[PDB]
DNA sequence: AGTAATCCCCTTGGCGGTTAAAACGCGGGGGACAGCGCGTACGTGCGTTTAAGCGGTGCTAGAGCTTGCTACGACCAATTGAGCGGCCTCGGCACCGGGATTCTCCA
DNA sequence: TGGAGAATCCCGGTGCCGAGGCCGCTCAATTGGTCGTAGCAAGCTCTAGCACCGCTTAAACGCACGTACGCGCTGTCCCCCGCGTTTTAACCGCCAAGGGGATTACTCCC
């Protein structure tokens, strides 16, 4: 059997957002910053909903990368307040709040945002004056721009601030002259057309699906898969690591999906994630004796009721035979009068009752009464012994039938098996409503198994009911048997179809998760084919953009994401179009690197807003520039 | 045929007045018609079941009263 | 859900109003408890709808009283 | 003699019964209201269960007497 | 003993009209519903203690079953009057009109 | 507070139809005796219901304290009410029909 042949399963421990070590204030960064030439130093903050990434413009990578979360609480034992603002929170008490509105790119809890920024400036080593470059959501809300500016200029007093878009910084860092920028991030997916290094933000589109939504959706699907119960505490922080580690984009979803749960090869399509389970004769002899006596008592009680039914049925039988002894040679009125004493109405009803009692009985001062009761048991024993005689010789006759008419005898077993299955079907398909054989079926199928070379176990009724012929076992537990007793085989989830079903929401949002928005290929194709050729200032559209479709943000890092997008776009473009899909180098940090390289250029310093310009114009005002919002 | 629309807006209003209702959303009227016919479709199928099982081709007042009494809504006055 | 011993004592205490020195078969108390738990659980379901209908997530005594009034228990 | 045993259905027990009814949050006045509900119920069940016991001239109340009392609700 | 015509009765269907009830229009009001601020009242976590739950021992009330018979209800035939179907009438309740009292709403 | 006017009440008059009593009779309730039996009573069995002790630890309680949510407040606007107009179909009466169920005739078959 396959589960006996298959190797032991390979299993992956659950991963979650966890603290690992402290990091001190990085005073060498402050030292290096004070050493830079005038107007060539800035603090660069990539304000990401998954990670805030921060560092110095003159360095090649962030010094900090922390979730935009705070935890603040009063210790009920020690009696003092504690406060935390990143991965310093163990994501020990997880009183967590998040700066962003859940599943969106917009900051809305400004108290968390200040705590996150306090942690940033502390760990960058600021103690008392530095220009700030901060990334911003596409089409970011003016109220959030205002609130962020107020914090930067009036809480922290910074000399100058500029906002730009993480998608576009990533593009310019990778030599983006002109192209279609495709960003899938934690919060969102965007397609932005970029022309002559300037983004055409009036033509940008947002999907409202991203790496957060995939973690939440993977969580819903797992809580549905194991809806009858799962012992581990399923958190979307865990399903995020499952989506990172195990999910991939299909190159032909319907053909890969339709075969995914087929038992052959599911061993290699499944992946198994295991939660931290706990491993759990005089005693037994005495208890078993008490059980054995209790069972014996139940057996005696059944036999005592059976013996009461034996004596009752034999006494009933004797009475009905006493009628028959009269009825033979007596009138219909005597027949009717004796039947009326039974309140029966037919001699053959007495025959049926006489036989049916015998058919039941065969299965199962004082001395004259006691022995005549024992003689009713001897009348029962005569039915019981005649039953024994009947069965022994009838079986020997059938053994001759097997020897003498083997093929017809096999053909009989088929005809009987079907007829018995028909009665079971006539029972069950009806009783499935009307409720509001089996050993005979087996015995027939057993001889068919024994000697009918046309028969197989796969047609056995039990095989129709077997777990390894089911689909939901493959879905929930894969190629291998399952028992709830094993603490190691409980506490594990089998990902199966969700390996591919979760990434495919980007391509099929309404069909898979009901998002009611166009898929990624349809968004990009609407821009390339319908919009940009209509926009009158543009030249060489679409073709100039097709030469660089560019992938950015962590939620693009799925395997086959590029080739899926290429093959999807290839069918929407005219034949021989020079379509190139390209990945960013290091598609997460690369948006910060773009902001850092841009930070002190003349283009950036023309776009900087000073504290005094902020006091003049207010916090909604922005210098419009290639990499930022209008 | 749709004589359910013969249960007019004034009639559904009058029933709500006897029920002690002061102000009635205009959406109530189609909800009330849907509720009324679901009631009738239970009582008549039982009243028919009685005439059918009692082998008559007319429906008597007592067929309804048995139907109601079995539905749980004992009616006094029409036999019963 | 309800603790067994304080439910036994509640049953005895109630029964004494009708006949002194009754006895209760052990299976009779469990049959009372299982009906009471099923009754309270089934009423809280109906109160939760009364709260949710009044836009309140928190159930309140007037939610019990509306449920019972419509169930005809009052 | 027995008195005040209705305070034996504790407030955590009433929480458990409410949560299994799907309740999210519980007004602090529910706990005495639940007891006025449980007692009025359990009295008129036991009233019948005992009536079925003094009929048939017996002194244990049986599970069948309970079943016949519930069946009368 | 069967099958079809004849004849009672009672239900369904149509026609006319008349008028009382349903439908339609329109101004405005006020009640539904979204939005805001606060504050208090319910969910959470900890240390405390309380008694529910289990394993075990002892007793006797009384549930459950059998035996024996006679008091009480089932069954039938003859007797009769309490209760039902049909006819009568007069008085209670409705229905109208008209003047008197109440209630409602804008001033 | 007043007032106007509509809406609700009351008082006496009219008439019609159904409530209350009378009559004839049937047939269902009663009187009288029979006979079977079941369930009332006395008696034994042993189940299981009640009582108590001692231990364990999970379940219940009292308290600190934060913030999520119930509630009164404000503004609007839309949509359901009160009233006049238009129209349609419910109600009434009278005639038709058909159907069905009980009865009666006449023949063939037993
Ligand atoms: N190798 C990977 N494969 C797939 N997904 C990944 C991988 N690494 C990270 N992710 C996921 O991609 C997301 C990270 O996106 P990224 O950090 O680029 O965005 P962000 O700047 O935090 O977000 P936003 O711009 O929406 O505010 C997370 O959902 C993360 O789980
Ligand atoms: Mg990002």
């Amino acid at each position: 059997e396959p589960w006996k042949r298959l190797p032991p399963p390979t299993v992956y421990p659950v991963k979650e957002a966890r603290f690992e070590k402290y990091i001190p204030p990085q005073l060498d960064g402050r030292e290096r910053a004070l050493a830079q030439p005038p107007g060539q130093v800035a603090i660069v903050i990539d304000n990401g909903s998954h990670s805030v990434r921060a560092g110095w413009n003159f360095e090649d990578k962030p010094r900090l990368a922390i979730p935009p979360i705070m935890s603040k609480y009063r210790d009920r034992k020690m009696g003092k307040t504690f406060s935390f603002a990143g991965s310093d929170c163990y994501a020990a008490r997880s009183h967590i709040r998040n700066a962003f509105e859940a599943g969106t790119g917009i900051v809305s809890n400004w108290d968390v945002m200040e705590h996150v920024l306090d942690y940033v400036f502390v760990k960058l080593g600021m103690n008392e004056d530095m220009p700030i470059v901060m990334t911003e959501a596409v089409a970011n809300l003016p109220y959030s721009r205002k609130s962020m500016s107020e914090i930067i200029f009036e809480c922290y007093g910074a000399p100058s601030l500029v906002y730009g878009i993480d998608s576009l910084f990533s593009f310019r860092h990778n030599q983006g002259q002109t192209g279609l920028v495709v960003s899938s991030s934690y919060s969102a997916t965007h397609v932005i057309p970029v022309y002559n290094r300037k983004a055409l933000l009036s033509q940008a589109i947002r999907l409202n699906w991203g790496g957060w939504h995939m973690a939440e959706y993977m969580l819903k699907l797992l809580k549905l898969k194991y809806y009858t119960g799962f012992p581990g505490k399923l958190n979307s922080s865990q399903t995020e690591h499952m989506v990172r580690d195990f999910c991939y984009v299909s190159l032909d979803y319907d053909r890969e999906l339709a075969g995914y749960l087929d038992w052959t090869g599911l061993e290699d399509r499944e992946r198994i994630v295991q939660y931290p389970y706990t491993e759990e004769e005089e005693e037994l002899a005495r208890i078993a004796e008490r059980k054995k006596e209790s069972g014996r008592r139940l057996q005696e009680q059944a036999a005592k009721m059976r013996l009461e039914r034996l004596m009752k049925k034999e006494q009933e039988l004797e009475y009905y035979k006493d009628i028959q002894r009269r009825m033979q040679g007596e009138s219909k009125k005597e027949i009717k009068r004796l039947l009326d004493e039974a309140e029966l109405k037919d001699e053959a009803a007495l025959e049926r009752v006489i036989r049916d009692l015998e058919r039941s009985i065969k299965r199962a001062r004082q001395q004259r009464l006691l022995k005549s009761n024992w003689e009713a048991r001897q009348r029962a024993k005569a039915e019981k012994e005649a039953e024994k005689a009947r069965l022994a010789e009838e079986a020997r006759l059938d053994e001759e039938r097997r020897k003498n008419d083997l093929e017809g005898w096999l053909e009989e077993k088929r005809q009987l098996r079907l007829a018995k299955l028909n009665q079971l079907k006539e029972r069950e398909r009806l009783k499935a409503d009307l409720g509001n054989l089996e050993a005979a079926i087996r015995s027939l199928e057993n001889d068919l198994l024994r000697y009918d070379k046309t028969f197989s176990y796969d047609m056995t009724l039990d095989a129709q009911r077997d777990w390894s012929k089911s689909l939901l076992h493959a879905f929930r537990y894969g190629p291998r048997p399952f028992d709830p007793s094993s603490q190691a085989e409980t506490h594990r989830v089998h990902l199966n179809v969700e390996r591919i079903r979760v990434p495919e929401v980007l391509f099929q949002p309404a069909a898979i998760a009901g998002v009611d928005q166009a898929g990624l290929v349809e968004i990009a194709g609407d821009i390339l084919c319908q919009r940009l050729p209509s926009l009158p200032g543009i030249q060489d559209a679409p073709d100039a953009f097709l030469r660089d479709v560019f992938l950015t943000g962590g939620n693009t890092l799925f395997q086959n994401f590029d080739e899926r997008l290429r093959q999807g776009l290839m069918a929407l473009l005219p034949v021989g179009a020079p379509l190139r899909v390209r990945r960013a180098q290091d598609a997460i940090l690369d948006a910060w690197r773009g902001a850092a390289g841009w930070a002190c250029t003349e283009e950036a310093k023309a776009a900087w807003i000073t504290r005094e310009e902020y006091l003049e114009k207010g916090g909604e005002y922005i210098k419009e520039h290639d990499l930022g919002n209008a | 045929r749709d004589n359910i629309q013969g249960i007019t807006k004034p009639a559904i209003r009058r029933l709500a007045r006897r029920g002690g209702v002061k102000r009635i959303s205009g959406l109530i009227y189609e909800e009330t018609r849907g509720v009324l016919k679901v009631f009738l479709e239970n009582v008549i199928r039982d009243a028919v079941t009685y005439t059918e099982h009692a082998k008559r081709k007319t429906v008597t007042a007592m067929d309804v009263v048995y139907a109601l009494k079995r539905q749980g809504r004992t009616l006094y006055g029409f036999g019963g | 859900l309800i603790r067994k011993l304080p439910f036994q004592r509640l049953v005895r205490e109630i029964a004494q109003d009708f006949k002194t020195d009754l006895r209760f078969q052990s299976s009779a108390v469990m049959a009372l408890q299982e009906a009471c738990e099923a009754y309270l659980v089934g009423l809280f379901e109906d109160t939760n709808l009364c709260a949710i209908h009044a836009k309140r997530v928190t159930i309140m005594p007037k939610d019990i009283q509306l449920a019972r009034r419509i169930r005809g228990e009052r």
